[PDB]
RNA sequence: CCCAAUGUGAUUUUAAUAGCUUCUUAGGA
RNA sequence: UCCUAAGAAGCUAUUAAAAUCACAUU
């Protein structure tokens, strides 16, 4: 059932960068809710994952905000 | 508590019926049945009482605590959902990220998805290096892009013939790569 | 042969290069629109014409242009008649060259007439194409657009150049005729004195004045003593008067000289009261109109006078600076400091409006008139900064603090726990019939701004006069069954009083705070004050945090408390009348449980003979809406008010609705805006405004249906008569004929079956006289709408029904099914499965994502999911059982949490009868 | 009272029943008890009734006093609010144009734009900033302005050597310009 | 920050209505 | 002594209203 697991995750993901305070920088909470409106709207799941690797790619450029080598266990 | 009375009563009435004796003795047994059934019902009603004002003190006592301790740690509980949901995905793209991540190779941007578009990212140490650059190219989020400058933690300019084995103790660590989307 | 000979006589004396349009001795057959009215036939409609020959111009280099020449057979009777009083308005500049003249055909001399240097097409067809418009059949349209320079021909390559929404620039090309039509207007007031100095009696119609503005027909005319002529005009105006706002006519009259190549009028500051130029606009167009015109509404006679006078108020209100109106504003003294304060508002359509009790010294204030100056604009927008705001094309009052406030909103929470169990179930399975498809979108902070920028859609809008006010007495007759008046402070309800008091209001408690601190003979008091004065108000909009399908924001208007608190003692009464009725046409406060989906349907199909289902859309619905139809719809609400209130107290109370819910000021972002019209979500009234609104476009559809129908080829004799008093009662008589607004609601209430709940409709109609024309369909509702509502109603988002053992392919969100229900059939609604999964996966709060506290949530969307265990589908039965197994799982749980937690039992077992259907088949089943 | 007889008649009963042998006066003991019990559940029922109702009278009188007070505490903000507003309006600016006016009344609209002291600029894009405020000065309502500080939509402060066609990407739009009446 | 109206489900309190028991009083035998 | 007619007290059920709360339509 890929492609509602992929939506879900994308709720999830979102979540967690809100809680993140990324709501703070105008700029990027703009790309980040584009990026989760994007998922949820798509059809095909080879979009879907494409924009859910730059969405991603936010959570793991704020270094030191998640503790991912725990997280990751 | 009355009901010890009660019981006793209607054994002793239906006794006294199935036995035939006098109307006078019947009735009353028959009163002191209707007397005891209204006390068994009157303790019965205490208690019934009693019993449904402990089941809503109990009730909300648990919704209380329980709604506290949902509220108190959203943020360890989503942090912890998120990535027990990316690796049910198990996409290669998503776990080449995030197995990069872990050794502390991350970008600096917003991955792009674009042809020819900018990238950079950080490596750590030339045993980083070695799995991800390979001459010319970079191999990140499962897809190949092309280098266009290095940089030490300095920012003084590295040239890609410069990082090898003997010489990587004179490069100050950690690099940052740029690299461009290769089609 | 012969006809060079005719040719070289129909250029005669003057210089012209004819060429024949057709054959040369016969008459040309052409299709072109009439207004028409005879003893046998009445309409605005298409026909033949057929008695004309015609010959169009080269010019001095061999190409054709707009000019023909046009030559008809005659009677010598009326051939000697229209000679006679062609010479008596010779003279007039405004009136087409004739020439007379007898030629020789078929062996005999014939009497014609040549009408010279005429357009290709009239007033008639400009006015024809723009009302009943298909987009299919636009080649009138395109080619009159074409031969005025409005646009080149290929603008219409574009994918939809109409739609206003889509494409806007389509109010550029339209425009471009306004100063062509503005001629035409001034060229009817010359014929008009023309025709009464010369003593002349007859009536002017749009097919009879060419596209260059000249008049060229008088075979019905009559004479009488000089200086005694009588122009009739009152289908000629009517009927003319919304093409005057969509191709903006006067905007000539904004110019130095009134000449477009001058610079812009300015305008003095500070003046607001426009009287004398709106009396001197309206003797320049409108001369011979031969009725009462008020510039201000304070003075007009009753509810038709106000609709009358409101009409040219929302034309002329165009020429006049955007700053001039809103509220009125005068200094006065409270224990000798100087405030300013509203005494007045200036308004688009009711003119210029003064408050009666006005005080310019005060000691003290009450606690009522601190309620009112802290309501007031006037202190908030005087004591704020000036604003430039380059977002919006909408007027930006001030900015309220030295920050601009950006607003988001955020995703929804994921109840994992559902989804799970639902995934174990087999359901989401890749294609699959039943798909996640509602969400909670997340919205970044340019959000609040684009959505306000949508009031963009609001244009002024003119109504055809004559047919308003038929309309109005149709509308009025569905509102026949209920009661209505005003009410003491104690009769009032009130449904929930910890919601919000608005701006400022907000700032120190919710609504229980006024409520508690004003007693009922200070509530009583305020509600008086209304009767005499008008009290303008502020407005906030907030973003909604809510599922939905489709990915915009949504945003709710919060109207303030001495609005809402004043309003609902006017009209509460009235409102819980029309949701306390059964078997009405608006279907407000009916429930669809316990068999009242079925009762609803049965009555809606009522005896309606040969029977369909439609049911339509409107597009951008509550931005759109003209002012000119929300003022319609409050003028009918307040018709129960003739015992309790004056003409005087009915006026101030209307102006009261213009100035706090129609055209007011709105807090978007800590910013002051001017809202240019389009309903408020929180006016009381807005569900049954609403209704009113919807009415009212559907039979104004059934007017237009019956008027543009060949009234020559309607076989019926009944239906012929029908017609043409339907034509009297518009365009001929001028007060109200009450036992044809009785006839004509009985003929619609029989072929054109409704039933209305807000925005939201189902027709049942005659399917035989709907495709005769006797009545309306979906090309009327388009047609009307397009030049209306100034919006295009695409057919895509329509449907209509064949057979009705289906029912209606959607109500109120839900489709219908005929099912068995013990010994016979009902009809059941039933809602989208993936709102129902999506409501169970997605949640606006932390707390709603463990069951356990929630288990009254789940038993609530069981209680709609029931009717999909008797759909043909099977993944969409399998809905409701997922629902009832879920149920099971989260008592067994919170049984097994309450254990572990107390060691002992809850006494509560009747839970048990949550996860079995008996409960919730009750709900479907009649007799409660 | 009551009471005091139903315990007394309770006792008088209940000797009886212990030692006494004679019904005759047992009927007579039975009557007089239940007639002094049955005023007894009388008199604590009228009592029971009237506490209840002594209760609700209490609340009701709570539910009136904590009204009046929110009453008197909301009109010392509204107060507050209105008297502080006097104190912003630069009456030498605003007695010049209610003078001017024929009949002592004005439009609202015009009041911030002849009277105001302070501009705020809203800009989407810099298409839009080079057509409208590029400078240090410009003219809006028939008026001179001076600008004093640009803010983006973070509320960071943007220097005027910032904004450039170059630059444009890298700043948080909308920019927000405040400007002073020269 | 968090509008308006309508409908439905669940729990709690209060009023009325009926039966059920006892007490008191009175008529008839 | 029995039958009966009325009032009070208690018990039980039902209906209505109010408060609180969930869900749905526009
Ligand atoms: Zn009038
Ligand atoms: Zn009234």
């Amino acid at each position: 059932s890929k492609m509602s697991d992929v939506k879900c995750t994308s709720v999830v993901l979102l979540s967690v960068l809100q809680q993140l305070r990324v709501e703070s920088s105008s700029k990027l909470w703009a790309q980040c809710v584009q990026l989760h409106n994007d998922i949820l709207l798509a059809k095909d799941t080879t979009e879907a994952f494409e924009k859910m690797v730059s969405l991603l790619s936010v959570l793991l450029s704020m270094q030191g905000a998640v503790d991912i080598n725990k997280l990751c266990e | 508590p009355s009901y010890a009375a009660f019981a006793t009563a209607q054994e002793a009435y239906e006794q006294a019926v199935a036995n035939g004796d006098s109307e006078v003795v019947l009735k009353k047994l028959k009163k002191s049945l209707n007397v005891a059934k209204s006390e068994f019902d009157r303790d019965a009603a205490m208690q019934r009482k009693l019993e449904k004002m402990a089941d809503q003190a109990m009730t909300q006592m648990y919704k209380q605590a329980r709604s506290e301790d949902k509220r108190a740690k959203v943020t360890s509980a989503m942090q912890t959902m998120l990535f027990t949901m990316l690796r049910k995905l198990d996409n290669d793209a998503l776990n080449n990220i995030i197995n990069n991540a872990r050794d502390g190779c991350v970008p600096l941007n917003i991955i792009p998805l674009t042809t020819a578009a900018k990238l950079m990212v950080v490596i750590p140490d030339y045993n980083t290096y070695k799995n991800t650059c390979d001459g010319t190219t970079f191999t990140y989020a499962s897809a190949l892009w092309e280098i266009q400058q290095v940089v030490d933690a300095d920012s003084k300019i590295v040239q890609l013939s410069e990082i090898s084995m003997d010489n990587s103790p004179n490069l100050a660590w950690p690099l940052i790569v740029t690299a461009l989307r290769a089609n | 042969a012969d006809a060079q000979s005719f040719l070289n006589r129909v250029c005669g004396v003057s210089a012209a290069r004819l060429t024949p349009c057709g054959t040369g001795t016969s008459t040309d057959v052409v299709y072109r629109a009439f207004d028409i009215y005879n003893d046998k036939v009445a309409g605005f409609a298409k026909f033949l014409k057929t008695n004309c020959c015609r010959f169009q111009e080269k010019d001095e280099d061999d190409n054709l242009i707009d000019s023909y020449f046009v030559v008809k057979r005659h009677t010598f009777s009326n051939y000697q008649h229209e000679e006679t009083i062609y010479n008596l308005l010779k003279d007039c500049p405004a009136v087409a060259k004739h020439d007379f003249f007898k030629f020789r055909i078929d062996g005999d001399m014939v009497p014609h007439i040549s009408r010279q240097r005429l357009t290709k097409y009239t007033m008639a067809d400009l006015v024809y194409a723009l009302r009943h418009f298909d987009e299919g059949n636009c080649d009138t349209l395109k080619e009159i657009l074409v031969t005025y320079n409005c646009c080149d021909d290929d603008y219409f390559n574009k994918k939809d150049w109409y739609d206003f929404v889509e494409n806007p620039d389509i109010l550029r090309v339209y425009a471009n005729l306004g100063e062509r039509v503005r001629q035409a207007l001034l060229k009817t007031v010359q014929f008009c004195d023309a025709m009464r100095n010369a003593g002349i009696v007859g009536v002017l119609t749009l097919d009879n004045q060419d596209l260059n503005g000249n008049w060229y027909d008088f075979g019905d005319f009559i004479q009488t003593t000089p200086g005694s002529g009588v122009p009739v005009v009152d289908s000629y105006y009517s009927l003319l008067m919304p093409i005057l706002t969509l191709t903006r006519a006067l905007t000539a009259e904004s110019h130095v000289d009134t000449d477009l190549t001058k610079p812009y009028i300015k305008w003095d500051l500070l003046k607001y009261d426009f009287t004398e130029e709106r009396l001197k606009l309206f003797d320049r167009y409108f001369k011979y109109w031969d009725q009462t015109y008020h510039p201000n509404c304070v003075n007009c006679l009753d509810d038709r006078c106000i609709l009358h006078c409101a009409n040219f108020n929302v034309l002329f209100s165009t020429v006049f600076p955007p700053t001039s109106f809103g509220p009125l504003v005068r200094k006065i003294f409270v224990d000798g400091v100087p405030f300013v304060v509203s005494t007045g508002y200036h308004f688009r359509e009711l003119g210029v409006v003064h408050n009666q009790d006005v005080n310019l010294h005060s000691s003290r204030l009450s606690f009522k008139e601190l309620l009112v100056y802290a309501a007031d604009p006037a202190m908030h927008a005087a004591s704020g900064n000036l604003l430039l705001d380059k977002r919006t094309t909408c007027f930006s009052v001030a900015a309220l603090t030295n920050n601009v406030a950006f607003q988001t909103v955020k995703p929804g929470n994921f109840n994992k726990d559902f989804y799970d169990f639902a995934v174990s179930k087999g359901f989401f399975k890749e294609g699959s019939s039943v798909e996640l498809k509602h969400f909670f979108f997340a919205q970044d902070g340019n959000a609040a701004i684009s959505d306000y920028d949508y009031y963009r859609y609001n244009l002024p809008t003119m109504c055809d006069i004559r047919q308003l006010l038929f309309v109005v007495e149709v509308v009025d007759k569905y509102f026949d069954c209920y009661d209505g008046g005003c009410i003491n402070a104690n009769q009032v309800i009130v449904n929930n009083l910890d919601k919000s008091a608005g701006f400022p209001f907000n700032k120190w408690g919710k609504a229980r705070l006024y409520y508690d601190s004003m007693s009922y003979e200070d509530q009583d008091a305020l509600f008086a004050y209304t009767k005499r004065n008008v009290i303008p108000t502020i407005t906030q909009m907030n973003l909604k945090y809510a599922i939905s399908a489709k990915n915009r924001a949504r945003t709710v208007a919060g109207v303030s408390i001495c609005s809402t608190m004043t309003n609902r003692q006017f009209h509460q009464k009235l409102l819980k009348s029309i949701a306390a009725t059964r078997g009405a046409t608006v279907v407000i406060g009916t429930s669809k449980f316990y068999g009242g989906w079925h009762n609803m349907l049965k009555t809606v199909y009522s005896d309606v003979e040969n029977p369909h289902l439609m049911g339509w859309d409107y597009p951008k619905c509550d931005r759109a809406m003209p002012n000119m139809l929300r003022i319609m719809a409050s003028l009918v609400l307040a018709r129960k008010h003739t015992t309790c209130c004056s003409l005087s107290h009915r006026f101030y109370r209307l102006a009261n609705e213009c100035a706090q819910v129609l055209s007011e000021m709105v807090m978007c972002g800590g910013s002051l805006y001017v809202k240019p019209g389009g309903t408020s979500s929180g006016d009381a009234t807005t569900a049954y405004a609403n209704s009113v609104f919807n009415i009212c476009q559907a039979v104004t559809a059934n007017v237009n249906a019956l008027l543009s129908t060949d009234g020559n080829k309607i076989a019926d004799k009944y239906v012929r008569n029908l017609q043409h008093r339907l034509y009297e009662c518009l365009y001929r008589n001028r007060d109200v004929d009450t036992d044809f607004v009785n006839e004509f609601y009985a003929y619609l209430r029989k072929h054109f079956s409704m039933m209305i709940l807000s925005d939201d409709a189902v027709v049942c109609f005659n399917s035989t006289y709907a495709s005769q024309g006797l009545v309306a369909s979906i090309k009327n509702f388009k047609s009307v709408l397009y030049y209306q509502n100034n919006v295009f109603m695409s057919e895509a988002k329509c449907w209509t029904e064949t057979d009705l053992t289906k029912g209606p392919h959607e109500f109120c969100s839900q489709h219908t099914m005929l099912v068995k229900q013990g010994d016979d059939y009902v009809y059941l609604p039933y809602p989208d499965p993936s709102r129902i999964l999506g409501a169970g996966c997605f949640v606006d709060d932390i707390v709603k994502t463990d069951g356990t506290l929630m288990i009254e949530r789940f038993v609530s969307l069981a209680i709609d999911a029931y009717p999909l265990t008797k759909h043909p589908n099977q993944e969409y039965a399998d809905v409701f059982h997922l629902y009832l197994q879920y149920i099971r799982k989260l008592h067994d749980e919170l049984t097994g949490h309450m254990l572990d937690m107390y060691s002992v039992m809850l006494t509560n077992d009747n839970t048990s009868r949550y996860w079995e259907p008996e409960f919730y088949e009750a709900m479907y089943t009649p007799h409660t």
